[PDB]
RNA sequence: AUUGUAUAACUAGUGGGCACAUGAUUGUAAGAAUGAUGUGCAAAAAGGGAUGAACCUUAUGAAACAUUAAAUAUUCUAAAUAGUAGAUAUUAUACCAUAAAUAUGAUGAAUACAUGUAUUAUUGUAUAAAAUGGAAGAAGAUUACUACUUUUAUGAGAUGUUUCUAA
RNA sequence: GAUAACUGGCUUGUAGCAGGCAAGCGAUCAUAGCGACUCUGCUUUUUGAUUCUUCGAUGUCGUCUCUUCUGAUCAUCGUA
């Protein structure tokens, strides 16, 4: 439990940041976020193109979530100067599977997933979208501004299409994600 | 002497708040509660369920109807609380609870009227920083509360709008 | 001990206490929702039973059937419309605003509200001005959410049933626009409706009764218990 | 005591120097003399500490005894606060430890005390339980802990949270600042 | 405002507050060391305190030199102001 | 230490006992059976253990005023939410109304060795299953729980001061 | 009821239901599935041991009809 601890984020010059108490604001070229920091017991103070982050007389279990909120600020930084791509590849065996996209990415629709008649809908979450890929033939790319919303709904894709009843060792069909890059 | 009171009762422990209530009925005045879907229950949320469910499951076996009722609305969930520190049964606490009430958030007749509050039951003043809470309207939706939504439009907006002389005295001497 | 082997219980107890009910027409509960974008259309209506008889019809499934089938007939007259309210919503619920009768009210609605002596009473009384129904009109149409309207039948067509008391109601008004509700009820006074405009064929309803009676009666017809055996005593 | 709630600055131990010897026989006139000092709050608590002392030691039983003197020793204090170490083993459920620690305080009668704060909740045992062996005054470079080394670096400066209401009556209006 | 030596501090009720004192040192994260203006020095914890916003430098000073820096109306004279704002207000 | 001590004559009730503390014999064990020393209930008031024959303070006629013991001070309920610190588990009873072998975490705790591996002390969770709707006395409490000190106050035929009745 | 046959109460030898350690079986592999020699528990559902309440009286075994409750779950629901 050390006396006086310290944490600091430089910002760059496109993306504007501007805070009331305990609330953020970032606005820049892709996008808008808004970020509640009331919660936590800490102290706020923007310099000049930069976050201080202080905290006096802390424990072990207050020291660790310094670092968290630290790294949770750093990527709304960076999320709405550039947007995240999510790059999901789907691999099958003896059967195809067809994707087809409706009222402007919002919706996903997953047809003939190993032989069955029921389709599958999926929604997206806040501020994000789906589009094809024609080149690569087999894939989809999820972008969006913020990640949080994008990272869940890549998961929740893989947990939903995978095989239940049968041995998973052995028949080894779902949607898989493949790289995880920024927009630019 | 006896004084007419109206109380605030947002920012206040639960509990605390009820007992210094009971004392300043038992000496003859008379109180109004203002907002009580906004008091705070210290803890998890998760213990709160589980102590609530515990008393949903007491009831008369023989003839349910003249069992023991369970209450929903935040009002009279609060009155029930009150109850428990008042010697109800006698005639010395027939008189006390005919002095009591409360409402659900703040209704038309007190737009003007000021209000309290205790400083010994002030979550920031009575506790230790950094332990989890939560509100008691929050925890009552869950329960079947039909109506949580109207009652925190309506109060908003009001707390919204809220934030010749020497000759006279030669004269008379 | 325990119970030797598992049966169900008889009766429900979803209908326990078992009372006879205060009124002979009985209130409703629940309408359906309302959606803004269709037309403006009444939800119900007030009939008497007749008969039953039956009738035969056909289902291809290729080859046909016939099938027979049993049929009920209700005698429906026409409807009035004399009235129109308004509700609110509060902290509390649904209140109430205000309450605009038309002029001229029929003998039979003076029937129900005021039982004997009805020529005594209705003949004492008077009716609002101008001014008191145009604030009315005004406060419901700034402060409601909920319109319903007032509508009495018209039993004295049917002379078989020796009835001169007409049986009021309220039916919700499903439409539109709030304000767009009120000057269509405001049209439609002491006009009738008939029960074509409202249903069509192929649409599910909803009915509302009261059943016989059969007096004092014992546990076998109540519930659906066994006997006991022959040999017993008592 | 007008600030706090109790006395931290005069607390209830205190500092004896005891002396005691046989009493003279017919076989033994003249026997020897001994000498220690013993933390108590009064002289006959000190009396019964140190002849318990004297019993494992040497085969001199309490009853033959004689207390020659016994007084009171207080240090003009000018106000500094210093470091201090402090020796001393305790009883618990199992048996005898023996452990050390380091305090900061102003005089080693106030820095016996911050040890018997910090025992109350880390060990659980009554006072008499703990026998102290030596307090001395410890010079820099001899720190042991981090948590003196951390507060005795010049220029120190750090807020405080403010949790604490200004009046003592029942009730105020609403927006009266308890600051 | 800081904790640091030379604070001016005060009691923290708003009443009874009359009596001022200056930290000499500090020993932990939540107890402090005054002087009084007797000249005993008296340990006290920080919640029992409020902070005064005045700074000293007392890096050199002596006892005495600490002890420097620290430092009726009956009922009818209460009835003449009260006659002076009843007309203010009358008016 | 005791103002008396000692000696005769006449006559009633009782001879099914039980409990607490210390220590034993038989029995797998028992609110089981049977012995030893002390004090009680029986035959003993008031105050406290929520309630209870035996637990804790405590000697006796009718009353008034002040001081304490046992036990308590958020509210029911007379009396300061008067201090340092820790506990996340719907935690909290002297007799007293149950929990074990075993497996693993955490401290600005200590000692040995190379920021971490070994032991020791304190402490948390799992192990932990029942028959109408439930018992920290209850409402409720995370500063009303747990550990260790100093002050203030409330509170018994107790103990002091005054009036009156009994050989 | 100073003293048995029935209900209730304290106890758990007997009854029932679980645990800890790991010699071995399982084609090699202790712990997929089982587990010797030993050790620690819970419940009141068998049968005992004792004699606290009832002998100027509390109607015994089994069956028929009917309601409600417990988890140590036979199917039905969700996971590994
Ligand atoms: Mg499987
Ligand atoms: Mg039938
Ligand atoms: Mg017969
Ligand atoms: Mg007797
Ligand atoms: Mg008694
Ligand atoms: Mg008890
Ligand atoms: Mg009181
Ligand atoms: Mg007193
Ligand atoms: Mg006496
Ligand atoms: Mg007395
Ligand atoms: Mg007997
Ligand atoms: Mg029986
Ligand atoms: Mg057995
Ligand atoms: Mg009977
Ligand atoms: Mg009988
Ligand atoms: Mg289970």
């Amino acid at each position: 439990t050390r006396i006086l601890t310290e944490r600091k984020i430089s910002i760059p010059g496109e993306c504007q940041v501007d805070l009331t108490k305990k609330c953020f604001t970032f606005t820049g070229p892709k996008g808008k976020l808004v970020h509640d920091c009331s919660k936590y017991l800490m102290y706020f103070t923007v310099e000049d193109s930069e976050i201080v982050i202080r905290l006096w007389h802390a424990k072990r279990k207050q020291i660790a979530l310094a670092t968290t909120v630290t790294s949770l600020l750093r990527n709304s930084i960076t999320a709405v100067t550039k947007g995240f791509s999510y790059v999901m590849k789907a691999v099958h065996k003896h059967f195809s599977i067809n994707f087809e996209i409706k009222e402007n990415g919002k919706v996903l629709l997953i047809k003939n997933f190993m032989g069955e008649k029921a389709p599958r809908e999926f929604r997206m979450k806040g501020q994000a979208v789906v589009k094809m890929l024609p080149e690569r033939k087999g894939c989809i790319s999820i972008e969006g501004p913020s990640l949080p919303d994008v990272s869940q709904t890549a998961g929740d894709i893989t947990n939903a299409c995978r095989a239940k009843k049968l041995d998973a060792r052995l028949f080894l069909d779902g949607i898989y994600v493949v790289e995880k890059t920024t927009m630019v | 002497m006896h004084k007419h009171i109206v109380v605030d009762a947002s920012n206040h422990v639960a509990g605390k708040l009820a007992s210094k209530i009971a004392k300043f009925l038992l000496e003859g005045h008379k109180v109004t509660v203002l907002c009580t879907e906004r008091s705070i229950l210290t803890g998890p949320l998760d213990r709160s369920i589980l102590k609530f469910k515990s008393f949903m499951n007491k009831r008369c076996r023989v003839n349910p109807r003249k069992g023991p009722f369970h209450h929903v609305l935040p009002s009279m969930r609060f009155k029930r609380i009150i109850r428990g520190m008042i010697p109800y049964k006698f005639h010395k606490g027939k008189e006390a609870l005919k002095n009591l009430e409360c409402h659900e958030g703040i209704p038309s007749e007190f737009i003007n009227s000021e209000r309290v509050m205790f400083p010994e039951c002030l979550l920031k003043y009575c506790n230790k920083p950094g332990k989890k809470y939560c509100l008691l309207g929050e925890l009552l939706v869950k329960f079947g509360w039909k109506h949580s939504k109207i009652v925190k439009e309506l109060t908003d907006s009001i707390l919204e709008k809220e934030k010749e002389l020497e000759k006279r005295l030669l004269s008379l001497k | 001990s325990c119970r030797k082997f598992n049966a169900p219980r008889h009766g429900s107890l979803a209908f326990c206490p078992r009372k006879r009910s205060k009124t002979i027409r009985p209130p409703i509960r629940a309408f359906p929702k309302d959606d803004p974008s269709s037309k403006i259309h009444l939800t119900g209506f007030i009939g008497y039973k007749a008969g039953m008889t039956h009738v035969v019809r056909t289902k291809t499934v290729q080859s046909l059937k016939e099938i027979l089938d049993a049929v009920t007939i209700v005698e429906t007259p026409a409807n009035v419309i004399y009235g129109v309210t308004g509700y609110e919503q509060t902290g509390r619920g649904l209140k109430r605003v205000a309450t605009v009768f038309s002029n001229h009210i029929d003998q039979g609605v003076l029937r129900r509200r005021y039982g004997l002596k009805w020529e005594e009473i209705s003949g004492k009384l008077s009716g609002l001005s101008i001014e008191d129904t145009e604030t009315k009109i005004s406060e419901i149409k700034k402060r409601s959410c909920v319109i319903r309207v007032l509508v009495h039948s018209q039993p004295s067509k049917i002379p078989v049933l020796n009835l001169k008391k007409s049986h009021t109601a309220e039916i919700q008004v499903n439409g539109g626009s709030i304000e767009e509700k009120v000057d269509w009820a405001l049209e439609h006074f002491e006009k009738e409706f008939n029960v074509q405009d409202i249903f069509g064929v192929d649409e599910n309803l909803d009915v509302i009764g009261v059943t016989k009676g059969k007096g004092f009666t014992g546990v076998i017809k109540r519930f659906g218990v066994t006997k006991q055996p022959r040999k017993s005593r008592k | 005591m007008d600030f706090a709630k109790r006395n931290y600055t005069v607390p209830p131990f205190k500092e004896y120097k005891l002396s005691a010897c046989l009493t003279p026989t017919s076989k033994n006139p003249q026997p020897q003399i001994y000498e220690s000092t013993i933390y108590a709050q009064n002289h006959v608590f000190a009396r019964s500490k140190f002849f318990k002392l004297l019993n494992d030691k040497y085969k001199l039983k309490p009853s033959k005894l004689v207390l020659l003197g016994a007084e009171e020793i207080k240090e003009q204090v000018t106000g500094e606060v210093k470091n201090y170490g402090i020796s001393f083993v305790f009883r618990c459920k199992k048996g005898l430890q023996n452990s050390y620690r380091e305090f900061r305080a102003i005089s080693r009668v106030s820095a016996l005390d911050f040890l018997f704060r910090e025992a109350a909740i880390r060990i659980r045992c009554k006072r008499n339980d703990i026998f102290v062996i030596d307090i001395k005054e410890l010079e820099d470079e001899e720190i042991k802990t981090g948590k003196v080394a951390e507060f005795n670096q010049p220029d120190l400066k750090f807020p405080v949270f403010g949790k604490y209401a200004n009046t003592r009556d029942l009730y105020v209006p609403v927006n009266t600042n308890l600051s | 405002k800081f904790i640091e030596l030379g604070r001016l501090v005060a009691p923290i009720i708003k009443k009874e507050r009359n009596i001022k004192a200056i930290i000499i040192g500090i020993i932990d994260s939540t107890f402090v060391v005054l002087k009084k203006s007797n000249g005993e020095n008296e340990v006290c914890p920080v919640s029992s305190l409020i902070l005064l916003d005045e700074v000293y430098d007392i890096k050199n000073l002596s006892s005495e030199e600490i002890v420097k820096l620290i430092e009726a109306s009956n009922d009818f004279e209460r009835f003449k102001n009260k006659l002076r704002e009843e007309v203010k207000k009358n008016i």
